[PDB]
RNA sequence: GCGAUCAGAUACCGCCCUAGUUCUAACCAUAAACGAUGCCAGCUAGCAAUUGGGUGUAGCUACUUUUAUGGCUCUCUCAGUCGCUUCCGGGAAACCAAAGCUUUUUGGGCUCCGGGGGAAGUAUGGUUGCAAAGCUGAAACUUAAAGGAAUUGACGGAAGGGCACC
RNA sequence: CGGUAAUUCCAGCUCCAAUAGCGUAUAUUAAAGUUGUUGCGGUUAAAACGUUCGUAGUUGAACUUGUGCUUCAUAC
């Protein structure tokens, strides 16, 4: 009952490498065998951008965003439905797809 | 195969491949006879009496369907000057 | 390590006509295996072959015609009287009609029909068929 | 009563009812694709007889709640060289065995007999060693003296008789009551027979005919010409 | 959109017009009429089924016609679509435009010394 | 002579970029090609692939009936080449669905066995050829250098990406045909003009009429 | 220890701290210590990345100046390692470029090490540890099966998509 | 298989087996290529010491006098 090939990530010679805990479970886990979901999000939520422009000091400020990167678990993938349950065969991508629109979350 | 007197006395004997020396087997169904055939040296004109070869398909199951031939068609100089 | 420098010659003649490998890039020229490649030749299994000698050990360039099935090999050298070299056809070859194992005797290097005849009991490299 | 005077398919078959090939060998150089089976009952049918191998049964799994389906291992042959295997599976047995019989028939093979140990009068047994491996089923085929017969399983001696050999010591390793490898792998290992270059085979050839060419004449016309 | 046609009213529907293209406009009330001539429906709600559909697609007949049916009467044009455009042939009638490495390849192998220009 | 290059073609040659190849070697595929340029352009052999047209050419001509050879092309690029290829050789033009498998008919007596197969792409064409390998079959292709070449005997490599190369090429097959019992007498011009092959204009072709006709009113 | 929750919670959640993680001195020496695949010699297939080291730019770029050392790009190269491709190899299969070349009742070397379950990694002694414990390892008895991958029943509170006032 | 309409039980019936022999249990070889060099297995079905060196083991490159030359017995 072998299913990936390899199996997790990345561990081609080194054995038993840096963990550090996800932050939705902290089940303290090895830093390749966890997803890891990289945003830049948006402070206001794209909806109070019409409201700051009205209430800035200087043209506009024009707004920042957030960079910080999260490290989440399996479980916590599958409860937030992250990532999830390709065919036996549609497990062997990994570079694509996305094809549609600019992704969201960020936004 | 042949008796002692002189028979050729299974049922036949099936074919072999003419590049590379295999047999060929009675349900190995990619395996091609195909027949080149010649020209009048001064311009087209195809005469009688044709080239036939056998190609086995494990050799055409690695891709080396094309030059084996090149190698024949030197190898009788048919196309030549190469 | 190279331990037996006879056998792994004979295995890469194997490992050339099953993807047809026409020709075989050979080393290291011993002249007991100098001893040995014109047996094929005598009785046709391969095309021609050739041996380079560099300063070191030399290496052979083998063609091939694609008559063989499989060459193989005892290892290490058993030690063989006359009266008891049927065991090793029947346990060696497909039948008694064609196929050779292939021993040396104090005499020198032979077909077994021919040590047959010759007669002087000897030592088993190798077979093919 | 045939009751139906065969059709051709492909023009392989108006070949072969324009009388124009009369050898089974012909299409056997060049392996042709044959496809339907009234050119096997065309050649023959004299000395073509069949034997049920099993019934065996097997089961479909469903909603509700079971489904049950029938699988028979049957075996044509010509009693001298040749021989069939086949299988298809069916909801119920008369539509399987006179139905999965048909299959054998692509599946004919020319089983090449042989000497042991001295050249004197029409070759018996088989040429050289051949093991047929089949998903655990290795049928190693060692050649034979006379008198001794087809040794083998209980099972696949109607196989062998009606193929044409008298004289083998052969074996197999494994679980031959599982039979559905067993009887598949002989059926591989018969056929290899002629895949195993020869000495006695190493002149070669006229290199060939290709009765397309040779019979173009009769594929050209667009007539449907009977005899 | 909620009514879908069927497969018997689709799959009959691809001949009727391919046989008789010629003699039928896109009027319906007539092309309702028409089905009896050509052919026979048993029931009228079947009439009333497959003569709107194939009347409503004989702009989409006329106008970027879509694959599955063949008209007939511009298959013959095709062949006219299969015209000459003149006068496409060398575009500098040499072409001069070589790649400065194939034109030792135009001299080691063709004869020929005509004329070729190099373009970085 | 005559059998050699005739090296005014290999001048239309240039004109259908066939000197540019792909950049994928397939090492099975490497003695057509010479060199590789820089920013991406291998450099062929010219050459070498005419006598691989009359290899080509020595193979396909005796055969008697004509029909029993099938041309083959997917991609509708290679489509328009093809159907017009067969107005003068008598072969059935197969281009696009080719409706997996041919083997069991539904309406016609004569069944649809091939005999002889000639294919301009290899790669998208990958399944009509295993079609074919199992029922005995001498697939002659162009291709490129990236290619499966698998089954395919011969394969005629100049650029196969392009309506100008891929429409000419069959122009070229066309003369040998008829320069070998075809009635051409003996390789002189065609008496048709000798790019028909061709896309007039993409699709949606442009209305473009008939023998260039120019409209009076606007 | 205390709050909830629960029928019970001695638990999944909280609050507090206690052994300890810490670094120095040693002491056991076992882990699923896993790529569930020992190591060294040979051949057999690509394709694409990338590590270093070489090498060719008939390369640009950098300005200390066109240069120079320097950067990148291309080319070649060995040690590869990853990934992907399809046996055309091999397997019972998933998977495998070696788990292939152990096919033909086969052979490139060398070591341990398994013969159905459960009895059982338990007894019995030795041996080793300051200890908790390890190198070591059976038997009467009892049992006809325990499992290996795969197909099917679960658009049986499990994923994704669409339906009626059962 | 036997749990009320028994193809396995008890009888009768016929049928069969080998035949002056049949049967029981008990050890033993064959079947069993399930004690194996020939002749398997170790990804996971039972299964590589976690490890690296390391003697006793055991296995080891290549290279180290010949093809010829002439004749005859001798195939033809």
């Amino acid at each position: 009952t072998k299913k990936r090939r390899n199996g997790g990530r990345n561990k081609h010679n080194r054995g038993h490498v840096k963990p550090v805990r996800c932050t939705n479970c902290a089940r303290c886990v090895p830093k390749d065998k966890a997803i890891k979901k990289f945003v830049i999000r948006n402070i206001v939520e794209a909806a109070a951008v019409r409201d700051i422009t009205e209430a800035s000091i200087w043209d506009s400020y024009v707004l920042p965003k957030l960079y910080a990167k999260l490290h989440y678990c399996v479980s916590c993938a599958i409860h937030s439905k992250v990532v999830r349950n390709r065919s036996r065969e549609a497990r062997r991508i990994r570079t694509p797809p996305l094809r549609s629109f600019p992704k969201d979350m960020a936004r | 195969m042949q008796n002692d007197a002189g028979e050729f006395v299974d049922l036949y004997v099936p074919r072999k491949c003419s590049a590379s020396n295999r047999i060929i087997g009675a349900k190995d169904h990619a395996s091609i006879q195909m027949n080149v055939v010649d020209v009048d040296p001064e311009t087209g004109r195809q005469t009688d009496g044709s080239k036939t070869y056998a190609i086995c398909g494990a050799i055409r199951r690695m891709g080396e369907s094309d030059d084996s031939i090149l190698r024949l068609a030197k190898a009788d100089g048919i196309v030549s000057k190469n | 390590v190279r331990m037996n420098v006879l056998a792994d010659a004979l295995k890469c003649i194997n490992n050339a006509e099953k993807r047809g490998k026409r020709q075989v890039l050979l080393r290291p020229c011993s002249k007991v295996i100098i001893k040995f490649l014109t047996v094929m030749m005598k009785h046709g299994y391969i095309g021609e072959f050739e041996i380079v000698d560099d300063h070191r050990s030399g290496k052979i360039v083998v063609n091939l015609t694609g008559r063989l099935n499989k060459c193989g090999v005892i290892s290490p050298r058993f030690d063989v009287p006359i009266n008891d070299i049927e065991k090793w056809t029947n346990n060696l070859l497909p039948s008694r009609q064609f196929g050779y194992v292939v021993l040396t005797t104090s005499g020198g290097i032979m077909d077994h029909e021919e040590a047959r005849r010759k007669h002087l009991g000897g030592k088993i490299l190798g077979f093919f068929f | 009563e045939d009751s139906k005077e065969w059709v051709p398919v492909t023009k392989l078959g108006r070949l072969v009812r324009e009388g124009k090939i009369k050898s089974l060998e012909e299409i056997y150089l060049y392996s042709l694709p044959i496809k339907e089976f009234e050119i096997i009952d065309f050649f023959l049918g004299s000395s073509l007889k069949d034997e049920v191998l099993k019934i065996m049964p097997v089961q479909k799994q469903t909603r509700a709640g079971q489904r049950t389906r029938f699988k028979a291992f049957v075996a044509i042959g010509d009693n001298n060289g040749h021989i069939g295997l086949g299988v298809k599976c069916s909801k119920e047995v008369a539509t399987a065995i006179r139905g999965a019989i048909i299959l054998a028939k692509l599946s004919v093979v020319p089983v090449r007999r042989g000497y042991w140990g001295n050249k004197i009068g029409k070759p018996h047994t088989v040429p050289c060693k051949v093991t047929g491996k089949c998903g655990s089923v290795s049928v190693r085929l060692i050649p034979a003296p006379r008198g001794t017969g087809i040794v083998s399983a209980p099972v696949p001696k109607k196989l062998l008789t009606m193929a044409g050999i008298e004289d083998c010591y052969t074996s197999a390793r494994g679980s031959t009551g599982t039979l559905g490898n067993f009887a598949k792998a002989t059926y591989a290992a018969i056929a290899k027979t002629y895949a195993y270059l020869t000495p006695d085979l190493w002149k070669e050839m006229p290199l060939g005919s290709t009765p397309y060419q040779a019979y173009s004449d009769f594929l050209s016309k667009p007539t449907p010409r009977l005899h | 959109m909620g009514r879908v046609r069927t497969k018997t009213v689709k799959k009959a529907a691809k001949v009727i017009i391919e046989k008789y293209y010629t003699r039928l406009t896109l009027d319906f009330h007539t092309n309702k009429r028409i089905c009896e001539e050509v052919a026979i429906i048993p029931t009228k709600p079947l009439r009333n089924k497959i003569a709107g559909y194939v009347t409503h697609l004989m702009g989409r007949l006329r106008h970027s016609q879509v694959r599955g049916i063949s008209i007939k009467l511009q298959e013959e044009e095709r062949e006219r679509r299969d015209n000459y455009v003149p006068a496409v042939s060398a575009l500098e009638q040499d072409i001069i435009e070589v790649d400065a490495d194939t034109k030792e390849m135009l001299k080691l192998l063709d004869f020929h010394n005509i004329r070729g220009l190099q373009l970085t | 002579d005559i059998l050699s290059l005739k090296e005014d073609d290999i001048t239309k040659m240039l004109v259908a970029t066939t000197h540019l190849g792909s950049e994928n070697v397939n090492f099975q595929m490497e003695q057509y090609v010479y060199k590789r340029r820089a920013d991406g352009v291998n450099i062929l052999n010219l050459g070498k692939t005419w006598e691989k047209l009359q290899l080509a050419a020595r193979a396909i001509v005796a055969i008697d009936n004509p029909s029993d050879i099938f041309v083959i092309s997917s991609r509708p690029i290679g489509q328009r080449a093809v159907l017009k290829f067969a107005k003068y050789t008598d072969t059935t033009p197969i281009a696009g669905r080719f409706t997996p498998g041919a083997f069991t008919n539904q309406i016609q007596p004569a069944f649809r066995e091939p005999r002889l197969l000639v294919v301009t792409d290899p790669n998208t064409d990958h399944q009509p050829i295993m079609e074919a390998s199992y029922v005995n079959i001498p697939v002659i292709a162009f291709t490129n250098t990236d290619s499966p070449l698998r089954y395919i005997d011969i394969a005629i490599p100049c650029n196969n990406k392009s309506a100008h190369s891929i429409g000419l090429m069959w122009w070229l097959l066309a003369r040998e045909v008829l320069r070998l019992r075809g009635t051409i007498s003996r390789s002189v011009e065609w008496p048709v003009v000798v790019d028909l092959f061709f896309y007039r204009d993409p699709e949606e072709a442009e209305k473009e009429e008939a023998a260039a006709k120019e409209l009076l009113p606007p």
